[PDB]
């Protein structure tokens, strides 16, 4: 809060806004904690199936099939942010 | 468990046999989903009052169902399953050549066909076989 | 050209085909086979 969106809240163990929006309107509101989130790691979007990731598992799909067109990052400081584009292979990971 | 403040209420997806529009002209891509439905998070059911004198195509060569890469069938749906995207929607296409067309140059992962009693004036969808008449039994799309 | 609204029908204790002995179905005769003497012909009879 400052005075901006109806949250109410200043201090850590709150909440974040996920959401979609198209040209006019919002829908798709859901308040992940910032438990079981701890801190921002990566954030992808990814062609097939139309579906964004913030770090590791999903937060939003719908029924499309759209390439990306632009994305962007505000911050004030903090470690040099990374973009990078990839392709599709398979992989395999070790994981305990 | 969902984000924060919920009644975890399962949400209800009905479907019905609509008065149709015409048959598909020759174009895979002319064939329209005259139904749309989309799975967002938390419980869904799905009504399915399509077992009224509906009869299940068994997949063969070319007609039937593309079921492969979606081991259920369409009336077991309501049991645990655990899916991370799902969309069904219904569309009257033909029938020997809907689901082996529309699920590779399609957009489908597997889709089912259902058939009934209708007339035979139905311009099937392939490659350089589109100038025949076939069935219209409705198929059901699903993306898994 | 005949799968122009002819359905297959499914061997069974009486009707149908009897593809065993030649396990290839007939819409598949195109791709590379090896047959030593081969002839084909329709006859319009009955079904069971
Ligand atoms: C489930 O939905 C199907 C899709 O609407 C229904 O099938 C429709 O039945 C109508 C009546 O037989 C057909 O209308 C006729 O279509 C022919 C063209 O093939 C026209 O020449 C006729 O004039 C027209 N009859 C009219 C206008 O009175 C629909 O074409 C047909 N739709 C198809 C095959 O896609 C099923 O009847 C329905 N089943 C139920 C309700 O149980
Ligand atoms: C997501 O949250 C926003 C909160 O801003 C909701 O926006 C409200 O929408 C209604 C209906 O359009 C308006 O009457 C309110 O004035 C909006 N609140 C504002 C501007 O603070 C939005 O509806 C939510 N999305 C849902 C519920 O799907
Ligand atoms: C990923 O996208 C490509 C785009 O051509 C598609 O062919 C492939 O099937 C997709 N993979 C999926 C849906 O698992
Ligand atoms: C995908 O689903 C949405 C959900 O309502 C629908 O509006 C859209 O038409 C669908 N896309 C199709 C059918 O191509
Ligand atoms: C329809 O959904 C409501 C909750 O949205 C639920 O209470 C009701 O039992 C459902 N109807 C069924 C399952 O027939
Ligand atoms: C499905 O919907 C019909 C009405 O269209 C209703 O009579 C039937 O009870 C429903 N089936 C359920 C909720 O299992």
């Amino acid at each position: 809060k400052y005075d901006g969106c109806p949250i109410t809240g200043m201090l850590q163990k709150n909440f974040l806004r996920v959401s979609a929006m198209k040209n006019g309107q919002l829908f798709y509101n859901l308040t992940v904690s910032v438990a079981k989130y701890p801190t921002f790691k990566s954030f992808q979007c990814v062609n097939n199936l139309t579906s964004v990731y913030l770090n590791g598992d999903l937060v939003y799909t719908s029924n499309e099939t759209t390439d990306v067109t632009s994305a962007g990052v505000y911050f004030k400081a903090g470690g040099p942010i990374t973009y990078k584009v990839m392709r599709e292979v398979k992989a395999l990971a070790y994981f305990v | 468990e969902n984000s924060v403040n919920t009644t975890f209420t399962l949400h209800n997806f009905t479907f019905h046999n609509e008065t149709g529009a015409n048959p598909n002209p020759s174009g895979v891509q002319n064939i329209q989903t005259y139904q749309t439905q989309t799975a967002q998070s938390g419980y869904y059911n799905f009504n399915f009052s399509f077992l009224s004198s509906f009869v299940y195509k068994e997949s063969n060569f070319m007609y039937g169902s593309y079921h492969p890469s979606c081991n259920f069938r369409l009336e077991t749906i309501n049991n645990g399953l655990w899916f991370n995207s799902l969309s069904v929607s219904i569309a009257y296409g033909p029938l020997q050549g809907g689901c082996k067309q529309s699920v590779f140059s399609g957009r489908a992962t597997c889709c089912y066909a259902y058939s009934y009693g209708g007339p035979s004036l139905c311009k099937g969808v392939y490659s350089g076989e589109l100038d025949l008449n076939f069935e219209c039994g409705l198929l059901v799309y699903v993306t898994k």
